[PDB]
């Protein structure tokens, strides 16, 4: 398989069969069993949340540049916008909501039985995933039954994080750019395409 | 040449090289960023 | 006492090597020896010596 | 504001602490020609003084009843640039140093002559460890959680 | 075993044997004692003489063509203070970005020989070099020269190359020093010298 640098010298704690593996652990970060079985899930949730953030950042500024809506900028949407409720109330409500889901995910990470629902739904309300790691299922998470077979989801499970890493670096780019240019990201890109050899890092 | 590298791997020589490089770094920083009392970040 | 080349940990309360490990050299098997076990350590004491003899009931952790 | 100190860009005692120093420098300057090394050095010093005094007022430090900045090492959000912001980077650097030193000791200790590798450093291994010592918190906390950070059979004795 | 030395009557050092091209037994300070450092210093000197060839050809020929009433490029000293479409810092950043790739692949070749030879986009191009430092391949060797009999056509060519490269290094260092001693172009030095080789030399200033 290909590695990050062609002078490979690949590490031992990660050998193969892992989705999106390129032997990139130069700083020996996860070398212990718990460390790897935890960092896989960490990278998964990070990739997914950053993909969601990218999908919520691009579309808005793109359509606003091409003239479709009058929504505010990403670094201005949450920034002092009285829209429906008090922002702090929404923050507290979001924390109380995310608690009941992050606790379930934690439970399944540490002791992988959490599929059955509650409130007298002990019957036909089981989550039918049964995966190796934190990949849920059931109509509540995987309605269309796309994750069909094991030992050949590696293309799709690879695509997931190969897009999530790009989304993560894209999000960091969004933050740093909109912090140092004080301008929209697609506005930055257009002003760059105006004359590339003059619009660079200061 | 091997014994020369071993001698350069001694404690006083590595100490003075490290401290001189650090002194140069700090001196350059202070010549370019002088009178720093509060972090502007 | 213990076997040769065995790694034992000391329990002598007034020893420099207390709670430290060392490999036996050769335990004397005479009838009336009070401290037959001979153990050499990889760190000298305040006097500079690294070998010392103990009784078999005075040091064992394996 | 806090602690009865006024901001420095309004302190009527900072103006004097500036103009007196400026006038002293100019009195020194008037002993040469405007095209000589002492005059150039003194003008550079004056420009540096102006650039220094036109930065403290803009930062937000609070001056005293004598016209001197005072650091509010309290946790005040309006003053994080005085203690906690530089303190965090210092703690980062110091943890870096300590972690890479500890790791070098741990690695050297399992060798043939570990005492030799402490008066004669082996630059390849030391450099490797210094490089890997960038993510030291994620490693120190991981070693704490995994029970690899501390020993239990310490060799202290007291009769 | 018979070969000429940099110092007739002397004895070639033990770590030098004339196996590698350009060898004349010149190593007084013993800077190439162990082979671990020799295999690195040979690549250092090779890249150095090639870069110096490029730099000397870029400095001396345009100067002559400017003095020959043909070209009008400025002096080699002040080629930085000119008008290009981007600042020197931007061009330097682009240079470093482009050079990181090439120099990293060369570094990987030096450290682990042969670990990097195939096109990572079209995995069939397979550079044809065999010895580190001479990468071969259609890109770096179109005219086929370089794959010949084991010696006397390869070793001869390589030593004839290093012999030119050392001269180029000396020449460019000399141009650098002259451009600061006598504030004229490098060809003006030659002109003034040939005009009066008796009184026009380094001693004609102090
Ligand atoms: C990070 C982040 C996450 C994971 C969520 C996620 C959520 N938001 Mg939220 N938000 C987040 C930042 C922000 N939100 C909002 C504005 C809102 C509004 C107006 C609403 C939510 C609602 C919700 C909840 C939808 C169910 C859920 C807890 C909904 C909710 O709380 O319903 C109970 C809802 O009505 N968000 C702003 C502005 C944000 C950033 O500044
Ligand atoms: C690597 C070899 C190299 C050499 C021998 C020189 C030569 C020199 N450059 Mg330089 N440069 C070199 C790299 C580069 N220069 C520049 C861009 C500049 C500028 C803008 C200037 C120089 C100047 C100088 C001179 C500084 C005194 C010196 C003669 C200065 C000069 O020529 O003053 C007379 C000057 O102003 N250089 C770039 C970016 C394209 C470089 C990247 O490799
Ligand atoms: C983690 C994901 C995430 C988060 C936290 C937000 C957060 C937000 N979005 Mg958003 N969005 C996302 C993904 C996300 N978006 C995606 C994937 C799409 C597609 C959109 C499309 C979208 C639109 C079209 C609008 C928002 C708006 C908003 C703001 C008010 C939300 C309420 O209503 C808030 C800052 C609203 C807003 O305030 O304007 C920007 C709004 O009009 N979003
Ligand atoms: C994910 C990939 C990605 C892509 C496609 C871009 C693309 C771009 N970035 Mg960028 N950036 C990224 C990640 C990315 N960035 C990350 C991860 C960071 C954090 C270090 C930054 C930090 C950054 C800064 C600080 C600046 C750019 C700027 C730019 C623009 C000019 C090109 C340049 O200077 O570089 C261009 C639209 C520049 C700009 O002004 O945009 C016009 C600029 O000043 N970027
Ligand atoms: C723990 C003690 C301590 C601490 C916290 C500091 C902290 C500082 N010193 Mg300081 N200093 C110290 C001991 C200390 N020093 C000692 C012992 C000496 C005598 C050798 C000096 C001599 C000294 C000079 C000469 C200068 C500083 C400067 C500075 C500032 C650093 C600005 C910079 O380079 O960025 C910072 C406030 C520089 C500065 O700009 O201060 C604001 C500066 O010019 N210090
Ligand atoms: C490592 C070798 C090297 C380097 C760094 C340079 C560097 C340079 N040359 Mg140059 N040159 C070289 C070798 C080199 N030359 C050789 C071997 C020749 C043949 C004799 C020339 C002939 C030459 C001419 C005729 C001119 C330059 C010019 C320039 C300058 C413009 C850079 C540019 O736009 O190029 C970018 C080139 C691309 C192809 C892209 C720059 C300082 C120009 C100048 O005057 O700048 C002040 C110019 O007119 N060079
Ligand atoms: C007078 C100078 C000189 C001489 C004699 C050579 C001679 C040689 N070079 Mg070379 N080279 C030179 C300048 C020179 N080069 C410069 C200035 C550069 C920098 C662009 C290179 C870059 C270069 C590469 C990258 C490669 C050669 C290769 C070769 C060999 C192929 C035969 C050939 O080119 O004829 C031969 C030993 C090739 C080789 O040895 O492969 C068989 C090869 O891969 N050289
Ligand atoms: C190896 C190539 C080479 C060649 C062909 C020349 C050729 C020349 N050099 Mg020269 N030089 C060289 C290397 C070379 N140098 C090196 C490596 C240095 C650094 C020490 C110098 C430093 C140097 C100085 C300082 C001067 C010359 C000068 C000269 C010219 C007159 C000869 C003289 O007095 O000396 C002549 C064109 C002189 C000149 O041009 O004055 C007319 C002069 O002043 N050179
Ligand atoms: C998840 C993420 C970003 C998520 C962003 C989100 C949700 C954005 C949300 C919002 O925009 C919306 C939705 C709407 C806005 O109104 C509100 C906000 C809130 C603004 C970034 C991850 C970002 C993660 C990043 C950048 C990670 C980079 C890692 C790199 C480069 C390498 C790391 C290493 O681990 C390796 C690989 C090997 C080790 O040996 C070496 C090291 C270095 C340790
Ligand atoms: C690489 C090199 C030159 C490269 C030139 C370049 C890139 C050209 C650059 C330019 O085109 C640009 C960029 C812009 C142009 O407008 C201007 C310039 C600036 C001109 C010279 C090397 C020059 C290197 C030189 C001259 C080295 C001489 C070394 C010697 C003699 C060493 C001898 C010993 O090391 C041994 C052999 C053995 C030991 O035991 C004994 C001792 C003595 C230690």
């Amino acid at each position: 398989r290909p590695l990050w640098l062609p002078g490979t010298t690949p590490p031992a704690h990660l050998d193969g069969t892992l989705a999106g593996d390129f032997g990139f652990d130069p700083l020996g970060l996860g070398q212990d069993p718990q460390d790897l079985r935890w960092y896989v899930q960490a990278e998964l949730v990070h990739s997914r949340f950053a993909m969601a953030g990218v999908a919520g950042i691009l579309f808005t500024d793109l359509l606003r540049a091409s003239g479709r809506t009058d929504i505010p900028v990403w670094f201005e949407a949450g920034a002092t916008k009285f829209d429906f409720a008090d922002t702090t109330t929404l923050f507290v409500v979001q924390l109380i909501l995310m608690g009941f889901v992050e606790t379930k995910r934690w439970m399944d990470i540490v002791k992988p039985g959490s599929q059955a629902a509650e409130d007298s739904f002990f019957g036909f309300e089981a989550a039918f995933e049964g995966l190796e790691t934190g990949y849920p299922g059931g109509p509540l998470f995987n309605p269309l039954g796309f994750a069909n077979d094991p030992t050949k989801p590696q293309p799709l499970r690879w695509k997931e994080i190969k897009n999530g890493r790009l989304a993560m670096v894209a999000m960091v780019g969004f933050m740093v750019q909109a912090y140092v240019t004080k301008t929209g990201p697609i506005e930055n890109l257009l002003t760059h395409l105006s004359d590339p050899v003059h619009n660079t890092i200061i | 040449m091997q014994d020369v590298k071993t001698y350069l791997s001694t404690a006083p020589v590595l100490a003075t090289l490290w401290f001189g490089f650090l002194a140069g770094l700090l001196i350059e920083i202070n010549r370019f960023f002088p009178d720093a009392l509060v972090l502007p970040l | 006492g213990p076997k040769r080349g065995s790694i034992v940990k000391v329990l002598r309360r007034e020893s420099y090597w207390f709670n430290d490990t060392g490999k036996v050299v050769a335990v004397d098997q005479a009838p009336g020896v009070r401290y037959p076990v001979v153990v050499r350590f990889d760190k000298v004491n305040y006097a500079g010596v690294s070998t010392n003899n103990y009784s078999p009931d005075e040091l064992e952790a394996a | 504001d806090v602690a009865g100190l006024t901001p420095c860009k309004e302190s009527k005692g900072f103006a004097k602490r500036e103009k007196q120093e400026i006038k002293k420098l100019e009195s020194r300057l008037k002993l040469y020609a405007p095209d000589s090394a002492p005059a150039l050095a003194l003008n550079a010093t004056i420009e540096k003084t102006k650039r220094r005094f036109a930065f403290y007022g803009n930062e937000g430090l609070l001056c005293g009843t004598d016209g001197l900045p005072h650091l509010i090492v309290d946790g005040d959000q309006a003053h994080l640039g005085e203690f906690v912001y530089p303190g965090l980077v210092f703690l980062y650097i110091a943890g870096w140093i300590g972690w890479v030193g500890r790791a070098y000791l741990i690695d050297v200790r399992t060798s043939k002559k570990p005492t030799e590798k402490e008066i004669i450093i082996d630059v390849p291994l030391a450099l490797r460890i210094m490089s890997k010592g960038l993510t030291w918190p994620v490693a120190a906390i991981g070693e704490l959680r995994s029970g690899k950070l501390v020993e239990k059979s310490a060799n202290i004795t007291v009769s | 075993n018979d070969r000429p030395l940099w110092f007739p009557g002397s004895k070639a050092p033990e770590w030098l044997d004339g196996s590698l091209p350009g060898d004349f037994g010149f190593d007084p300070l013993g800077l190439g004692s162990d082979p671990e450092l020799l295999k690195w210093f040979v690549q250092a000197e090779l890249v150095h003489c090639r870069w110096a060839m490029l730099g000397a050809a870029g400095i001396f020929i345009p100067e002559a063509l400017t003095k020959a009433g043909i070209l009008n490029t400025p002096s080699w000293n002040v080629a930085g203070d000119q008008q290009y479409f981007a600042d020197p810092t931007t061009l330097f950043v682009i240079e470093l970005i482009l050079f990181a790739w090439a120099e990293g692949r060369r570094w990987a070749d030096i450290v682990n020989p042969g670990c990097v030879n195939v096109d990572p986009v079209f995995p069939n191009n397979k550079l044809t070099g065999t010895d580190v430092g001479y990468p071969g391949g259609l890109w770096f060797d179109p005219l086929g020269w370089g794959q010949t009999k084991d010696a006397k056509k390869l070793k001869e060519l390589r030593t004839k190359e290093i012999k030119n490269g050392r001269l180029a290094m000396l020449a460019v260092l000399g141009a650098v020093v002259q451009a600061n001693y006598t504030h004229t172009g490098p060809i003006d030095n030659l002109l003034a010298h040939l005009a009066d080789p008796g009184h026009n030399t380094i001693f004609a200033l102090s």
